[PDB]
């Protein structure tokens, strides 16, 4: 791809647990070390964005069909999609989304869809950076350069990592819960 | 005539220097709410379960 101000610092933070730091990441035919890590960055990046999170889940998304092919593409930046309100019915099949219950793939109109779009190193909150750099990391750590006492506070601090951002989700976008869902926002009406 | 007035202004509790009356829920109003947020809760309370 193209060289990211932020995403160099990441994959140095990688080699940070082990030896040198690299420069500008920017050959395909290079530095191996440096490829390689770069290649786990983006493996725990795509991981780390389909667990789900209320920034990352764009609600009432609409997405169109082509006009000409009459046929709308799934693709492997939409993460996971699912449907808004229960049962969903939408699933990839061929690289194209496809109903399971009309038992159609052509679509007239658009489709409204809970969709996960993938984002870089960038476009995160720094709770999320630092923890997709530290179980970045403990991969890097565990397929090469095999430790065993920096694995286990490798192991330690991601738990830590995944706490604070596990209190940054709880922290964005407060959810109450009888005054903001859909069940028992209705009970308590007088 | 000063004391047979068909207008008749009633008053609860009187106070004085004050040209009307404050009523009688007034003075339990405090524990009267703090009944009624005490209270609330639970109902709330009760449709979370």
């Amino acid at each position: 791809n193209v060289e990211t101000a932020a995403e160099l610092s990441a994959v140095n933070d990688i080699l940070a647990s082990i030896g040198e730091p690299p420069v500008s990441t920017l050959e395909g035919d290079a530095n191996a070390d440096a490829a390689n890590a770069r290649r786990i960055l983006n493996k725990i990046n795509r991981q780390i964005q389909s667990r789900g999170w209320t920034f990352n889940i764009e609600e009432g998304i609409t997405l169109l069909p082509d006009v000409y092919s009459n046929l709308i593409v799934y693709s492997d930046d939409y993460l996971s999609l699912m449907s808004t309100s229960g049962q969903s019915i939408y699933v990839n099949r061929g690289g194209y989304v496809y109903d399971r219950t009309s038992q159609s793939d052509r679509f007239d109109s658009g489709i409204t869809v809970n969709i996960i779009r993938l984002r870089d190193y960038d476009e995160m909150p720094e709770c999320f950076r630092y923890w997709i750099v530290t179980k970045a990391s403990r991969q890097f750590n565990n397929r090469f350069f095999g430790a065993p006492e920096v694995e286990g506070v490798l192991q330690e601090e991601e738990d830590e990592a995944r706490r604070l951002c596990m209190e940054y989700e709880m922290d964005y976008g407060g959810y109450n819960m009888l005054d903001g869902d859909a069940f028992t926002s209705g009970l308590l009406t007088r | 005539p000063k004391e047979a007035c068909p207008y008749i202004p009633i008053r609860m509790v009187r106070l004085d220097g004050e040209s009307y009356g404050r009523s009688y829920i007034e003075e339990y109003l405090g524990d009267l709410r703090s009944l009624e947020n005490l209270q609330e809760a639970i109902v709330k309370m009760s449709m979370i379960s």
